[PDB]
DNA sequence: TATAATGGGAGCTGTCACGGATGC
DNA sequence: GCATCCGTGAGTCCAGGG
């Protein structure tokens, strides 16, 4: 169903969140802002999508997807905060996509 | 939920199927209730005083602390309670009951309690001199239902008894949620000076908390039943 | 790169036997 | 099982083509 104005601003808003959680993320341990994108990625889609990334040094394998979620879940209260923050942002990525597929449709009939 | 009519029901609660959710709702099935976007939130800020009243010794009934809407005192003929100092009449009329506080220049001067029953004579920035009747008690008068007398102290004086009240209640202030703004303050969270209760793109449109208090959440935009 | 925009169009017509697939 | 209701691929030879 599609977006009031208030959840649209809602899932912008943990989206814009997120992002900034997984740059706090970046600075904290000293990892790749994408290798730990692509980690939250994978935990909030969940396995039956987790693939290799181009742009990645390292193949994206559960193997290593569970490593680095056990290297995040091991920090204190107040930066495992961030990782909450994160996986809120991808879950509302995916909603606020689908909530506007019919936008492109309307878009495209016309081309 | 359709605009101004709030929830029957409140957020974290479990749900029956057909249980209805509102004046206009009906939920399908059971589960947690959750408040989507609350257009108004109500804080209770928590108010502990002293206060004073003085009654006939011969209606009062002796007690060590008084519970909301519980008997104080009876009396058997029209009684007025008279000010004991003089000033400018600060009348805080609450839910039940009020609070008059005469105030000398920039000082507070006196703090009396009129408990239900006593209808308040004087108006809001009035000056009183000694002796003159602030408040009528016709009888039976009562302890509000919003505000209880923790601790009571008793003087007694010729034919009167001068009760000093250590009172404790709430006071509430309710503000208006627009659609740009979210509430970072869960349902019954304490708030002390300071904390933020709802978030806003520009910080002069924030909700920062005066004193400390409760937080209440009136008129969701929807409810989701989980 | 920023007003706001949120579910599509096209059909289309004079055959026939046969193997497999659906209702009785 | 016993019918009916379907999909599907098929239809001489040559030539030229606009």
């Amino acid at each position: 169903p599609l977006l009031t104005l208030e959840e649209e601003v809602e899932l912008a808003r943990k989206v814009e969140e997120g992002m900034e959680a997984i740059k706090k993320l970046s600075e904290i341990t000293g990892l790749d802002p994408d290798l730990i994108r692509e980690v939250v990625r994978a935990k909030i889609l969940g396995s039956a999508r987790v693939r290799h990334i181009p742009g990645l040094k390292e193949t994206l394998d559960p193997k290593t997807v569970e490593e680095i979620d056990q290297k995040l879940k091991s920090l204190p209260k107040e930066h495992k905060r961030y990782l909450h923050i994160a996986r809120e942002g991808e879950a509302a990525r995916q909603h606020l996509i689908e909530a506007n597929l019919r936008l492109v449709v309307s878009i495209a009939k016309k081309y | 939920l359709p605009p101004g009519v709030d929830a029957l029901v409140k957020d974290g609660e479990e749900v029956v199927k057909g249980q209805e959710l509102a004046p206009g709702v009906v939920s399908r099935l059971d589960g947690v209730a959750l408040y989507r976007f609350p257009r108004r939130v109500r804080v209770e800020y928590v108010k502990k005083e002293r206060a004073g009243l003085r009654l006939p010794l011969a209606a009062w009934v002796e007690k060590e602390a008084y519970k909301p809407g519980e008997i104080l005192a009876e009396l058997p003929e029209p009684y007025l309670f008279r000010a004991e100092e003089e000033g400018v009449v600060e009348l805080k009329e609450l839910e039940e009951g009020a609070f008059l506080v005469l105030r000398r220049e920039d000082e507070p001067v006196a703090t009396y309690f009129l408990p239900v029953g006593m209808t308040p004579l004087v108006v809001h920035g009035e000056i009183v001199e000694k002796g003159q009747p602030l408040a009528e008690a016709k009888g039976l008068l009562r302890m509000p239902r919003q505000v209880r007398a923790a601790q009571v102290e008793a003087e007694e004086e010729g034919e009167t008894v001068y009760l000093t009240l250590f009172l404790e209640w709430t006071e509430p202030k309710d503000y208006r949620v627009q659609p740009h703004m979210n509430v970072v303050v869960p349902e019954g969270a304490r708030v002390e000076a300071g904390d933020k209760i709802v978030a806003a793109i520009d910080p002069e449109e924030e909700v920062i908390a005066e004193a400390e208090g409760v937080v209440h959440l009136h008129e969701p935009a929807s409810i989701l039943v989980v």
